[PDB]
């Protein structure tokens, strides 16, 4: 019996294949008159089409980190910044000095950050430039002179100086990253949940369901929930330093808004230009005062330890505090309302909660809840996109900026090893690891519809 | 460009990063060593990738600002100096400011 | 209604499990047949997609064409296979392999095989026309 | 570029009435081959149809490939007209009926005829192995 | 697929190398195969051109079907060619001219040659068909 050759067309095969994606957006989040900015510009609309054609005989394998779309999740917003960059104002093109210790303010403000200044060595050396209120917001006062410092303008020695103004858009728009036909995205979803070995429930989708990606240093707030169970992933389990992703079947908040109500005192200094001294008098007790109901908080953590058991059998869990450097790593960062979050989260990740066969040594919430409170930082000049040397000033604003929302996962790292006492430090690490959340359910391929096999039959000749 | 730290410090057999942090608009990147003033030694042949010289203890890693070298198993050679090399602004070539590494303890 | 891997590529996206019967079923499966302003921009990329599908499909059919078959969603040759690329018994291939296994147990002999197909085709159709050529 | 014959392809208009003259000349019946910002929409919508018409034309080409009639304009295969099909007879069809009448007669049997083609083509392939299965 | 090598379909780049040589190059060139506003307006015209290229390619492919050829790139036919217009003999064609002079040697008679290809293709079915039509 011979082996001739034969060809087949329309046959089912798809390739593991890198490709790069367009973004689909809500075309009424932005609006018709707000031309010439990234979301109104190159990002296209959306028309959702879940169409999840189910698959016996699928057998694909996965790793969370083999994906390339993670890079697009760090890209894009540089164009949102650049298409919107406000210039250096005439008061600020050089390292001017400022003098204060108590605040330049209308009142004895009971807020630690508004230690406001005059401008002093200032362009013309003229009262019209100097006497203007340099509103402070804690992260200020770069030292110049060794005593009684005439503080340096902190932005003057980095490549970008720029301003946030209330007209300039920011919004967590629902976004989808997508690629044309013949390519397909495969979503994988066996309750035996994987992203790591084989899979057993799969179908194509034209794009992911929408996601609202925004940065954090500790807590995956407003993330997509898991279901049935908590889960953890961290690549080669012999590894110490490389990030552990913790993902939740329940959720809990962090109890503060952005409460610091302030006046609309912008100063129209320079030719069609501004400084936003928007501070003083109104709300001058309203520091961020963040708080913790231990019950639901500790419950989720102790549940997480009862999962960590599975990765570290018959030995007892513990935690250690987060890193310094930029105190964002010690705290948080996120934007809401143009205002940024920096309360002492590292105060929480603590005790030696036991994993012996135990009915104790796993709680502090006391059923009384205690409603504990923690010290908070603030910043008016922000590193507007992380790692990069850029800096931007942003105004404090009137009323309550209400974001106080819920957590669906943790950034986590191990701290070496010792006999029985396994332990971890929360947050920090690769800021790309935020986007690994949920995206593990998806990967992209190219269809390749033709092929060949041997056979026991021959063409006419 | 291309700014670098003057040094960083971690102890024997531990691990650390160096990165190059200036006008890193160029985005395929390489890294190099000099030690005791001898002829410079390569590390990274493109930003995540290395040949036969030190094929385990070093590692290459991607970021837009921090063109990043990551190092583990720190030993008595790690008193050397280390440099980034992006490709340049078209038909052009660059070096980093260097980092004289200082393994402590 | 019409078959669908993509909107007409790969006439079902779901594989019929097994390189035997599914191949026969594929032939029968081929046989059975503001808001508005930025929406007028959304009406671009799906157009690009349908055009690209045609473009790919016609490039593909051209490769079949030079191999001296067209349509013929299975086609036979006069090219041999000398008992040495896995040699799995032919029922066991048909019954136990998806193409999404032949993709790994076989494959990347592809360029050679495409060569064999083309070279044999041209040389064969020249043979008959050369044997006919005398006058 | 060019005008229209009901459709930008298929070219109905030389209806011929009698199928005789029409079939006996079928070759020539194809062998003859805001200022303006809203011109976006008044290109988009007929472009969609224009593309999807080519996709319809490709559905047809798929069937023609399936019957082993690729690129042919008149074609036939093995299958007999085996007696029970209406008895209208050769010398008593074309000269006294029209294509629209012939459909209005024949509409019952369509899928059955198509299946008979499918089967016969698929048999005709392997039937040659009755001579060629020498190994 | 890929960025344009100066020319799309038709793939012109062996231009005015010898015709004899061109057959190899050709077979190989087969074998391988305002922010958003007015720039999205423009995003129709080239796509419309992309469609017109497909329209031309398919319109012109249909002609090969009438000649009984399938994109099988060296189709041949016992219409004789019979020397007497440019007369060169074989090598004296293929080693001398470009195809961009073979047109200036011969256009015109083309309009009869298409007919020779039609009626000869109809003969190559008729001359078998009538011998089967003995019963
Ligand atoms: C995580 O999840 C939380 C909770 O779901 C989200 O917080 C909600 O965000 C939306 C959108 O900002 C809020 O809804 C809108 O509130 C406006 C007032 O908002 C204040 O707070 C926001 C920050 O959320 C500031 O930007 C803003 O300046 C204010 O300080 C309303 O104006 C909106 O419309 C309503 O009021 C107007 C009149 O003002 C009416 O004309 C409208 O008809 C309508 O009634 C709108 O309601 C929502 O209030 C927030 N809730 C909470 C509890 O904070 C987070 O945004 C989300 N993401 C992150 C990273 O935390
Ligand atoms: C973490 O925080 C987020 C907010 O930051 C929580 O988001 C949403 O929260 C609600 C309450 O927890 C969830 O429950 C559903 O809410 C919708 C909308 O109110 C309800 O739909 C409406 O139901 C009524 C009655 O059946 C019906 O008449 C309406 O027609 C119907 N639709 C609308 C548009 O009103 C629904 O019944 C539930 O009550 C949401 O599911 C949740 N949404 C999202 C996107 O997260 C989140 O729940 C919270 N998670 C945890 C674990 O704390
Ligand atoms: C701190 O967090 C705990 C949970 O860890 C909160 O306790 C839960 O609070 C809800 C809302 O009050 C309780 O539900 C209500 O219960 C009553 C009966 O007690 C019922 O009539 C209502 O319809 C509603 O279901 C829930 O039972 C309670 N759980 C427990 C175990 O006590 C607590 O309220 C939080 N406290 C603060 C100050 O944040
Ligand atoms: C293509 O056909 C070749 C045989 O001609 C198949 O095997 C080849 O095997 C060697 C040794 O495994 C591969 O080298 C390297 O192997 C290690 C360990 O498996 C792997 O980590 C490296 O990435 C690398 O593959 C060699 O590359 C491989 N050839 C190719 C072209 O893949 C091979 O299985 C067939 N591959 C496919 C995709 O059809
Ligand atoms: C197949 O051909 C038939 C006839 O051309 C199409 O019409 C259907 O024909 C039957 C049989 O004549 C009708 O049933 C009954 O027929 C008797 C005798 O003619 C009559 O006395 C009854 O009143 C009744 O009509 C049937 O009703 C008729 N259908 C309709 C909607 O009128 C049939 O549609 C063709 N089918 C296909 C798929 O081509
Ligand atoms: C292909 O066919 C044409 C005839 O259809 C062949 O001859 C060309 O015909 C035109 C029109 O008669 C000639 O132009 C005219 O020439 C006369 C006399 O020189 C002049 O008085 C008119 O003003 C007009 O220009 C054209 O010269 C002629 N070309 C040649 C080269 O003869 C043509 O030759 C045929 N092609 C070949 C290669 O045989
Ligand atoms: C509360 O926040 C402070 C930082 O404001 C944390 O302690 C300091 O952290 C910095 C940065 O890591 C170190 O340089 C200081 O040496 C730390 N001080 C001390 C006394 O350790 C502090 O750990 C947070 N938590 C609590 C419970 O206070
Ligand atoms: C056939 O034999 C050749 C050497 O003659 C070898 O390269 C090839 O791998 C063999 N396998 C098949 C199935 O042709
Ligand atoms: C052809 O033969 C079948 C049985 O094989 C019979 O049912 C049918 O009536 C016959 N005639 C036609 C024209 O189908
Ligand atoms: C071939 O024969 C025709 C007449 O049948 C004649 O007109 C023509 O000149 C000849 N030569 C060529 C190259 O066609």
């Amino acid at each position: 019996e011979n082996l001739w050759v034969t060809v087949y067309y329309g046959v089912p095969v798809w390739k593991e294949a890198k490709t790069t994606l367009f973004c689909a957006s809500d075309a009424k989040a932005y609006e018709k008159e707000v031309h010439n900015v990234w979301a109104t510009h190159a990002c296209v609309p959306t028309d959702p089409n879940p169409q999840e054609m189910v698959l016996k005989n699928v057998t694909e394998n996965f790793n969370m980190w083999k994906n390339d779309m993670v890079d697009q999740m760090h890209e894009d917003v540089i164009s949102l910044w650049d298409q919107s960059l406000k210039p250096c104002v005439k008061l600020t093109p050089l390292c001017v000095t400022l003098n204060c210790t108590n605040a330049t303010a209308s009142n004895s403000s009971i807020i630690e950050g508004m230690k406001n200044c005059s401008f002093n060595i200032t362009t013309e050396l003229r009262d019209k430039r100097e006497k203007k209120n340099a509103l402070f917001y804690k992260l200020d006062i770069v030292q110049l002179d060794g005593n009684s410092s005439q503080y340096r303008l902190i932005n003057c020695n980095t490549s970008v100086i720029t301003q946030a103004c209330p007209k300039v858009s920011f919004d967590p728009i629902p976004i989808h990253y997508c690629a044309p036909a013949g390519y397909a995205i495969l979503k994988c979803n066996n309750k035996t949940f994987t992203g790591t070995g084989p899979c057993n429930n799969v179908s194509t989708v034209q794009c992911t369901h929408g996601i609202k990606p925004v940065v954090s240093t500790q807590l995956l707030l407003n993330g997509s929930l898991a279901e049935g169970e908590i889960i953890i992933r961290s690549e080669n389990i012999t590894n110490n330093v490389k990030t552990i992703i913790v993902h939740l079947n329940e959720s809990v908040k962090i109890e503060c808004t952005r409460p610091n109500n302030k006046t609309r005192t912008s100063i129209r200094i320079g030719p069609g230009q501004w400084f936003y001294a928007t501070g003083q008098v109104i709300g001058d007790i309203r520091e961020a005062y963040c708080n913790i109901n231990e019950s639901k908080w500790n419950e989720t953590l102790q549940r997480v330890s009862k999962k960590l058991k599975e990765y570290f059998p018959h030995k007892n869990i513990t935690f250690q505090p987060s890193s310094g450097g930029d105190l964002e790593i010690t705290t948080h960062s996120f934007n809401c309302g143009g205002e940024f979050f920096y309360c002492n989260t590292s105060s929480l990740f603590n005790r030696t909660y036991m994993a012996n066969s135990t009915d104790m040594a796993n709680s502090t919430e006391t059923n009384s809840t205690r409603t504990i409170t923690i010290h908070c930082r603030i910043k008016q000049i922000i590193n507007m996109w992380q790692e990069v040397g850029r800096a931007m000033y942003a105004p404090p604003i009137a009323g309550n900026i209400t974001c106080i929302s819920n957590i669906t996962g943790l950034l986590l790292t191990r701290d070496g090893g010792k006999n029985n006492t396994e332990t971890f430090r929360p947050g920090g690490g690769n800021m790309k690891d935020n986007w690994r959340s949920e995206l593990y359910k998806y990967k992209v391929v190219k269809i390749e519809p033709l092929g060949v096999a041997p056979t026991r039959c021959k063409r006419r000749v | 460009a291309l700014t670098q730290p003057p040094s960083v410090s971690k102890s024997l057999e531990q691990s650390v990063t160096i990165s190059c942090t200036g006008t890193t608009t160029g985005n395929s990147v390489s890294w190099y060593q000099c030690h005791s003033g001898t002829a410079p030694r390569l590390l990274i042949y493109d930003v995540n990738k290395r040949p036969s010289g030190v094929s385990d203890r070093f590692s290459g890693s991607k970021s837009h600002n921090t063109a990043s070298l990551t190092i583990f198993g720190l030993q008595a050679e790690d008193e050397a100096d280390y440099y980034c090399g992006s490709y340049g602004s078209g038909g052009s070539l660059l070096f980093g400011g260097g980092t004289r590494l200082t393994v402590l303890g | 209604a019409v078959g669908i891997g993509a909107v007409f590529l790969g006439f079902l996206g779901a594989a019929g499990s097994t390189m035997g019967a599914a191949s026969m079923t594929l032939t029968v499966q081929a046989r059975n047949l503001q808001h508005l302003l930025k929406l007028t921009v959304w009406g671009i990329k799906q157009l690009q997609a349908r055009v690209l599908a045609v473009e790919r499909y016609l490039r593909d059919q051209q490769l079949l064409g030079i191999w001296g078959c067209s349509g013929k969603l299975i086609c036979c040759t006069n090219v041999p296979w000398n008992s040495s690329w896995s040699n799995r018994n032919l029922s066991e291939i048909w019954d136990n392999m998806t193409w999404l296994q032949w993709d790994k147990e076989i494959s990347n002999y592809t360029q050679i095989i495409y060569g064999l197909l083309e070279e044999s085709q041209n040389q064969q159709e020249k043979n008959e026309q050369d044997l006919l050529a005398l006058d």
